[PDB]
């Protein structure tokens, strides 16, 4: 069940040949630092996207900077490239404005 | 959980004679992310007093 | 009213429960420690004699 089996399973049974999947799980981890109100955790698991791109949250920790409110978001399994000045709104809690 | 009666016996059993203590708790939970609240939460049960 | 215009480290929100036995459930803690927040206590002395 956990991922790499799959790479031992297609080598032994299903041909001989080698495999890649992708589904939201592990994987690298990227910094984005984002400022919004309305930003009230419980976000980290749902699917943020923007015009560009879209992506899931990891870790919601705060950064610390005066005016608005900047929170560093831990992002993994990007793909879409989001870009400074984009709206990001997230798929669920709609509420999300930033 | 946290009983009041149950820290009194630690803080009596401190030194020979502390002949006994009392205390008033307040229950705080610090959230992160002010101006919003996580749409639902900040629940820290046993229901609080009015005001 | 939007943010920056506050300050606001981060937050308390004490209360004061209308039980002392104070339970826990789901995701939470009590976590004492005070070495990382002494803001708690201030247990006080009162010295008397006889």
């Amino acid at each position: 069940g956990i991922e790499a089996s799959y790479k031992f399973l297609f080598k032994v049974l299903y041909n001989e040949e080698v495999e890649i999947e992708i589904e939201s799980g592990a994987g690298t981890e990227y910094d984005i630092i984002v400022q919004s109100d309305s930003l009230t955790e419980d976000l980290v698991g749902q699917t943020i996207y923007t015009a560009t791109g879209r992506c899931n949250v990891t870790y919601i920790e705060r950064s610390y900077s005066n005016g608005k409110l900047q929170w560093t978001v831990t992002i993994h399994n990007l793909l879409g490239r989001l870009i400074a000045g984009q709206e990001v709104k997230a798929e669920r809690l709609p509420s999300f404005e930033g | 959980s946290f009983a009041k009666s149950k820290m009194l016996t630690y803080v009596d059993d401190a030194d020979h004679s502390v002949i006994g203590s009392s205390a008033t708790i307040q229950m705080v939970r610090e959230v992160q992310n002010f101006y919003k609240t996580p749409e639902a939460g900040i629940k820290y049960n046993n229901q609080i007093k009015d005001r | 009213l939007t943010s920056e215009k506050f300050e606001v480290q981060t937050i308390e929100l004490y209360s004061d429960p209308t039980d002392d036995v104070i339970f826990t459930r789901d995701g939470s803690l009590i976590v004492f420690e005070n070495d990382l927040r002494p803001q708690y206590l201030t247990i006080d002395l009162e010295p008397i004699s006889q």
